[PDB]
Parts: structure tokens; sequence; C-alpha cells
């Protein structure tokens, strides 16, 4: 998804957005940690790369 | 082994060796290179995908 996904990485070249960029646990399925931190920031309008 | 190639999990041979250095060895250097360059602006300069 990286490798498809640089596309968007570098396309503010055309537009102001801010993005930043989070893995899912690799082996593991507890993500609540990272969406902990996803609720501490505040953010509404998250990309999904996943089976 | 001399490059670099990605290797998953599943993917589960056990005959190789390589000497290709490790990717977040690399990263974690330019990170406390710029750590001790304390900046606050970057930017990525690139070839390719990899």
């Amino acid at each position: 998804g990286l490798i498809r996904l640089q596309e968007l990485i570098m396309a503010p070249s055309r537009y102001n957005i801010r993005l930043k960029i989070r893995q899912l646990p690799i082996d593991s399925d507890d993500s609540r940690p990272l969406l902990k931190e996803m609720k501490r920031g505040r953010e509404f309008r998250i990309i999904f790369d996943c089976s | 082994q001399l490059r670099w190639k990605h290797h998953p999990l599943d993917n589960k041979d056990t005959f190789y060796v390589n000497l290709y250095p490790d990717y977040a060895s690399l990263s974690h250097a330019i990170l406390d290179l710029v750590q001790s360059l304390k900046w606050r602006s970057a930017t990525v300069v690139y070839d390719d995908s990899t």
C-alpha cells in the first residue's frame, strides 16, 4: 500500500492537505492503542488499507 | 546475498544469508543525525519507489 500510496503522498504538490501516516499492528490485532492515539488526535477522516 | 529484497513473514524459507544493511538502522541513523541537527523543516529527495 505504500507503493500504491506514495502518489498520494507526493500529490500535495497540487493541494495543501495535511496528512500523516500510521501502520496497523503487523502481527497482532490489538490496534486499540493506535485507535486511542487517533482518538487523542481529534481527526475525523482516516484512510484504511487492509484486507 | 548482498543486495536487498523485501521478505514477508508467511514467506517462510530457511536457507539464505544476506549482507545488505537493515533499513531501520539507516533511518535511525538519519533520525539521530537530524536530531543532532534539530530541524523543523525537511524535504524528501528520491529517485524511485524503493
